[PDB]
RNA sequence: UAAAUCGAGAG
């Protein structure tokens, strides 16, 4: 239950969707969030901290058609995922060389 | 040995109804010692 | 909620109730600032149920 | 058409220095959302070891038990991270406990004076015998089946010159510490880094040549490393703007108001990392990446 | 420069260290008190007895 | 934040009428669970962690027969620091009867403290 | 009333640098810059940790209950 | 368990 779906802010057809994620803060927010709004299909996304205090982030994914907000989740923290992959393999192999 | 002077710093002891009174000088003021026992904390 | 002293009715007013996790102070929006002529070093009020 | 393909195409690493104990690098065509990222996750999510509980049984000091115990968890330790699982703060404390989560630390320093303290001499090495406790006071107590995976690595302090307390004859300071491993978020002492903070390459566009002794005015506006002058025409240049700090002194004068314009690169982030001491700056950074990569994945997992 | 003060380490340490033995430094915080030393010092000493 | 209070079982004799309250565990019976606190000689440990509600002193009272303890009065949990078994300047061996306790409280900065 | 364990701002363990300071000060004629510098301090935010510290604890330890005075 | 008088403070 760490990620949950706002039934009360989504669509019917998942168009449009927000999500909820406990023990998130601006560190993964804002990673997730530039990275998804690279993908051509999403129209508006966006992260916001209900309250600092709480442990809380939602993430408001709205596309433009085509594929599920969903789906687009999935596609942006891969990309994340890949993009750490990259800069892993990058570091690595330039701190050989020094 | 449970107590010290708050005078001459000589630690004493203090038997049932005795005086309270340290032995080796005249003084009547007992600091409690500090015993071996368990005490927690957090480093916070 | 209310800040003596009254000097108007529009001090003593009526807030919905979040439940803070945290800390032990009434935390308030800044917007009744004028409302109840308060600020925040050290100033005490009271909350009414 | 960003795509993964094409950052790894224009992103590049490239260092200026290395060390134990500072890390200083750039992250070259990256945006400023994962730098940050990096940054945070260094500051705040790598695991370390710091003192947790610190369990006292006399201490006749003239520090109050719990700003010496708070000493003992400020203390960093010189410990990877990695040898050690998590600790479960929902089972008993009678069990919580276990040889591959907790390093149990002592410390039993009696403080008593020293006969042959010449005369007429203050010094409170020479007067008393065990006056100063030091962080090396702080025996390592291997515990179940770990007198053998530790035998290579002694567990000692980072730092064994750190002035924990001080004594006098007659007080003594007994205590046990069970160390777990944490997060630097949950607590500053859990902390893996003394700072990690990246900076903007600073860029500096002279606009006008300024060619003359202004040269060598605007030449003394910035750091001895920047600016360099030409040998022809004494006409100023911008050497290396890594080796200047953005104090804006050049725009005090008039005479250099319209000559010269100061700004940030848009993905040159420099990166300055100190380590505390358990980890090198190198792999506090990777740490940091494959965590956030972990996080990522973990969350694709999740059956939303 | 001119206005130059200057933290009075090694002058402060080693008389926290040793305290003095010969008289109080900081003359001018006796001074603080003379209207009640100096008071209650005249009721027995001084003229007249 | 150091805090002193005088524990004072003289408060109810005078004219030397003899001292019906003795610091300590009498011979009548208790519950052991008392024994987190006071030493045997109804005296706290120093340096032991006092919440509210929990002993801090146990005298056997010649009144009834029957041990009491006084209690910590107060909301923020506090640390026994020191303990001053104050005598009385009496040519008589008279007993213990003063005692002043000072505890110690941590006044972490919390949210709300003025600066 | 002791040299505290890190900087309180970056985090940087100076509670070492103590006695090492006060030497650099005494041992060797130094101005208080220099000796902070060649221990490793540029950031104002570690210097002031330990420019301006007093130690207070010395003065704490002269009254010892436990030693005949 | 009170209630007064004097003093110290917060806004
Ligand atoms: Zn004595
Ligand atoms: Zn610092």
């Amino acid at each position: 239950e760490k990620i949950k779906l706002l039934t009360q802010a989504t669509s019917e057809d998942g168009t449009s969707a927000s999500f909820q994620i406990v023990e998130e803060d601006h560190t993964l927010g804002n990673a997730l969030r530039y990275v998804i709004m690279k993908n051509p299909d999403v129209e508006f996304c966006g992260y916001s901290i209900p309250h600092p205090s709480e442990n809380l982030l939602n993430i408001r994914i709205q596309t433009y058609g085509e594929t599920t907000a969903v789906d687009a989740l999935q596609k942006g923290l891969k990309d994340l995922m890949d993009l750490c992959d990259v800069v892993e393999s990058k570091f690595t192999e330039k701190i050989k060389s020094m | 040995l449970k107590y010290i002077c708050a005078e001459c710093s000589s630690k004493l002891s203090l038997s049932r109804t005795d005086a309270v009174r340290c032995k080796d000088c005249g003084h009547r003021i007992l600091l409690k010692a500090r015993t071996k026992r368990l005490v927690q904390f957090e480093a916070r | 909620m209310n800040r003596q002293p009254t000097l108007h009715k529009a001090s003593m007013m009526g807030h919905k109730v979040r439940v803070l996790p945290n800390e032990k102070t009434l935390r308030l929006h800044y917007a009744n600032t004028g409302a109840y002529n308060a600020d925040f070093d050290g100033d005490e009020m009271n909350m009414h149920f | 058409e960003w795509n993964v393909e094409k950052f790894k195409k224009d992103f590049e690493v490239n260092i200026s220095s290395l060390d134990a104990r500072e890390a200083n690098f750039d992250l070259i065509n990256i945006d400023t959302s994962i730098a940050n990222a990096f940054r945070r996750i260094m500051i705040s999510e790598v695991p370390s070891v710091a003192a947790e509980y610190v369990y006292f049984f006399n201490n006749t000091s003239v520090i109050q038990d719990e700003v010496l115990a708070h000493r003992i968890g400020l203390v960093p330790l010189k410990v990877d991270p990695d040898m050690l699982t998590w600790v479960d703060s929902n089972l008993p404390d009678d069990e919580k406990f276990t040889d591959e989560n907790t390093i149990v630390l002592s410390l039993n320093v009696k403080c008593t004076r020293n006969p042959d303290a010449p005369k007429g001499s203050t010094d409170p090495k020479e007067l008393y015998n065990n006056a100063h406790v030091y962080a090396r006071d702080l025996k390592f107590e291997p515990q179940g089946r770990q007198s053998t995976t530790f035998a290579d690595c002694p567990v000692v302090p980072a730092d064994p010159d750190i002035l924990l307390a001080k004594l006098r004859p007659g007080q003594e300071i007994s205590l046990k510490a069970h160390c777990i491993l944490g997060i630097g978020g949950d607590h500053a002492k859990f902390s893996p880094v003394s700072t990690a903070s990246y900076r903007l390459l600073p860029q500096i566009n002279i606009l006008q040549p300024i060619k003359g002794e202004s040269a060598r005015r605007f030449q003394k506006c910035f750091p001895p490393g920047v600016i360099g002058i030409d040998e022809g025409s004494d006409e100023a240049y911008v050497k290396d703007a890594r080796k200047d700090t953005v104090s804006r002194e050049v725009l005090r004068y008039e005479e250099f108001a319209d000559k010269v314009k100061l700004g940030r690169v848009r993905n040159h982030f420099i990166f300055n990392v100190e380590s505390a001491g358990a980890m090198t700056p190198e792999e506090i950074f990777f740490k940091s990446v494959r965590i956030l990569k972990n996080k990522a994945e973990y969350l694709k997992n999740c059956p939303i | 420069q001119a206005r130059t003060a200057d933290f009075r380490t090694l002058e402060r340490e080693s008389r926290f260290i040793n305290p003095p033995k010969d008289k109080s430094a900081f003359p001018l915080l006796q001074e603080a008190v003379q209207p009640h030393i100096g008071s209650f010092n005249a009721l027995t000493e001084g003229p007249d007895g | 934040m150091y805090k002193t209070e005088k524990v004072d079982l003289a408060l109810n004799r005078n004219r030397g009428d003899p001292i019906t309250q003795h610091f300590g565990f009498g011979n009548d019976e208790w519950p052991k669970e008392w024994l987190e606190k006071l030493d045997e000689d109804g005296l706290p440990y120093i340096g032991t962690y006092v919440e509210e509600g929990d002993p801090i002193c146990a005298y056997f009272d010649d009144t009834l027969n029957k041990t009491k303890i006084k209690t910590y009065h107060s909301s923020e949990p506090a640390y026994i620091e020191e303990v001053n078994l104050i005598g009385d300047e009496s040519n008589k061996f008279q007993e213990l009867q003063t005692v002043s306790i000072k505890y110690r409280i941590r006044r972490t900065p919390q949210i709300g403290d003025k600066f | 009333m002791i040299v505290p364990v890190r900087c309180f701002s970056c985090g940087k363990v100076v509670g070492d640098k103590w006695e090492s300071y006060l030497n650099l000060l005494q041992e060797d004629e130094l101005d208080e810059g220099t000796a902070l510098s060649r221990l490793g301090l540029k950031r104002y935010c570690c210097r002031r940790m330990i420019l301006t510290h007093v130690d207070l604890i010395e003065k704490f330890l002269r009254y010892n209950p436990l030693e005949k005075r």
